[PDB]
């Protein structure tokens, strides 16, 4: 069950990494936000990161956190510089998608997905 | 003779030097094909 | 008045070539671009060889046009100061183009 | 009567001028590119036709999508494709540029390049001979010989 | 005298009106400057061409060229402000009052 | 930041310019874990706030422990001279 660590030794150090990241997120959002004309305020791509920040956060393996956090990084960086387009950035906001249905009784009308 | 109006002027440096208070970056467009991230000085 | 005549219909010309290129198309019904460079957000960099060869293309031409009254100058009676003075300035010139060479002007852009 | 008679002249006479001075785009992507400048040989010969060689994207009046046009560089093709003055042209090179070609269940292609932007003539080959796409350009040139621009504007 | 005379004056009057009470950067000045270049220029011109005095024509272009050097000099003084505080700006020169 | 009655009051404005608060449940020595009942993120942001309105460097091994108001104008207290 012993495994060789990543870059944090516990819990700990990764939930310290977690709240780095989210910094260096919350900080830039903003220049984002003006630096691609975006269409979204910033109070809505604040919304959009903590939505993923909370989506992604039931796992307790320091790991796969660890993973994540270089994951998350390696974002940050793409946005730090202009790597990214538009379409890049806007592809986290699921807006040409139809919403699909969620209750039992619409997706009994649609078809056969459970 | 300080005033009001006056009350903000800083002695100057001794040394009479005054404190100093980058590099071009380029994003080439793939307009084969290479999307080059320059960086120049000149 | 000829010559004003010519510069004129020169540049009335030019005019209607510039209406016809900018106002004529507007007749199409094509479309409307939205249309949402390297330069990503840094400020313009002061590149100062170049402004340091267009401040001596400044002087060369400035002492060009004091060099420029020869043809006019060669019927003189007193040809002799006027074949000092054309050398020397020309050697005035050699003298202001070997200090541009030797100050490290010519480096960098050559 | 006078006016349609008047307009289908000039329409004919703007349509020789579009036609016969076609300015391409090409796209440097893949085999078929390597395809188009062996077409720019001396024995094919597109100059001779009014078409001129490597043109800039911003005055070309045709685009030709030659190579396989994956993920990466759908909003690059789409962003060219908007910078270039009305009227525009496609014409699509190869397989790939088609239908996807050999790469169609690829994870990272576009099931053609119809999906980003509008296509008039479809070129088959994997690639297409030289003289295939000669054909097509000339395919084209009669496609742009028939339009009706001026007709319908006095007829609407 | 002519009136055109005293439309060259009228016009210096306005680079010097246009000379002192700025406020844009030090390129404003120097246009100024460069206009009582140009006014001066015509006027010297002007009165020579009229008098008939026909060796004064080293007046006019001379008249230019040295000034025309210290006029260059001007333009590397603006570039040493581009070069400190990114913009030539005169409200950032008040360093030397204190 | 010259007494800490100042300092406080605008601590408490830039709190309360927090729209996810609810300034009727608020005190001056509530937790912003159980008694305000805030994600850790939310409380993040808190910090940041503090951080881009007073405009230094907050680190992020002693923002783990800063929990409540009090403890925030004792932490920015000490580390300045007042
Ligand atoms: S269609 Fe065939 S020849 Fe053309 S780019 Fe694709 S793989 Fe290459």
């Amino acid at each position: 069950t012993s495994v060789k660590p990543i870059f944090s030794r516990d819990m700990n150090e990764a939930k310290r990494r977690v709240r780095e990241l989210y910094r260096a997120w919350y900080r830039e959002v903003p220049n984002t936000v003006h630096l691609f004309q975006l269409d979204i305020s910033v109070k809505q791509g604040r919304d959009k990161v903590r939505e993923m920040f909370k989506k992604n956060a039931h796992v307790t393996d320091p790991r796969v956190v660890d993973l994540l956090v270089i994951k998350g990084k390696m974002e940050l960086e793409e946005t730090i510089n202009v790597w990214k387009q538009r379409t890049h950035v806007m592809r986290f906001f699921h807006e040409t998608e139809a919403p699909r249905p969620k209750d039992f009784l619409s997706k009994f009308y649609v078809g056969h997905d459970p | 003779y300080p005033t009001k109006e006056t009350a903000h002027w800083k002695p100057p440096p001794w040394n009479d030097v005054d404190p100093p208070k980058s590099n071009l970056t380029l994003n080439f467009g793939p307009q084969g094909v290479l999307r080059l991230v320059m960086e120049l000085s000149g | 008045m000829n010559l004003m005549i010519t510069l004129l219909t020169n540049f009335t010309l030019a005019t209607l070539l510039v209406t016809i290129a900018f106002w004529l198309p507007q007749l199409n019904v094509y479309s409307e671009k939205t249309s949402p460079d390297p330069m990503g957000s840094a400020r313009l960099p002061f590149s100062m060889k170049f402004f340091l060869v267009a401040i001596t293309f400044l002087l060369f031409d400035l002492e060009i046009a004091l060099l420029l009254p020869l043809p006019w100058a060669s019927q003189t009676t007193n040809l002799n100061t006027m074949l000092t003075m054309a050398l020397l300035l020309i050697f005035l010139l050699a003298v202001s183009l070997a200090y541009e060479w030797t100050q490290k002007g010519l480096e960098w852009t050559e | 009567s006078r006016g349609e008679y008047v307009v289908a002249k000039l329409d004919d006479l703007i349509n020789w001028a579009r036609r016969s001075s076609l300015w391409p785009m090409t796209f440097g992507l893949a085999c078929c590119a390597v395809e188009m400048m062996h077409m720019a040989a001396p024995r094919y010969d597109m100059d001779r036709f009014g078409v001129v060689f490597r043109a800039s994207p911003r005055q070309s009046d045709v685009m030709i999508v030659a190579g396989t046009l994956t993920n990466k560089m759908a909003p690059a093709l789409r962003k060219v494709y908007d910078q270039m003055p009305e009227p525009r042209y496609v014409v699509s090179m190869g397989s790939c540029a088609n239908g996807g070609g050999y790469y169609h269940y690829s994870y990272s292609v576009v099931r053609g390049c119809d999906r980003i932007v509008p296509v008039d003539i479809y070129v088959p080959g994997c690639p297409p001979t030289a003289e295939a796409l000669l054909y097509g350009i000339l395919q084209l040139q009669k496609k742009i010989k028939r339009e009706k621009r001026l007709r319908i504007w006095y007829r609407r | 005298m002519s009136l055109v005379y005293m439309n060259i004056m009228m016009a210096f009057t306005v680079s010097l009106t246009g000379l002192l009470m700025y406020r844009s950067h030090l390129m404003s000045s120097l246009l100024c400057l460069e206009g009582m270049m140009l006014s001066l220029f015509i006027l010297a011109t002007l009165m020579i061409l009229n008098s008939h005095f026909t060796l004064a024509s080293m007046m006019p272009i001379i008249l230019l060229v040295f000034a025309a050097c210290e006029a260059a000099l001007g333009l590397s003084l603006l570039v040493m402000v581009s070069n400190t505080y990114g913009t030539d700006y005169v409200q950032n020169l008040n360093l030397l009052q204190c | 930041p010259l007494t800490l009655e100042g300092i406080k009051d605008r601590v408490l404005y830039v709190l309360k310019l927090y729209d996810k608060i609810d300034p009727e449940k608020l005190s001056v020595n509530s937790h912003f874990m159980k008694d305000l009942g805030l994600d850790s993120l939310d409380q993040v942001e808190i910090i940041m706030a503090m951080e881009d309105e007073f405009g230094f460097e907050i680190p992020d091994i002693d923002a783990e422990k800063l929990m409540c108001p009090q403890e925030i104008v004792d932490y920015i207290a000490d580390k300045k001279d007042v």
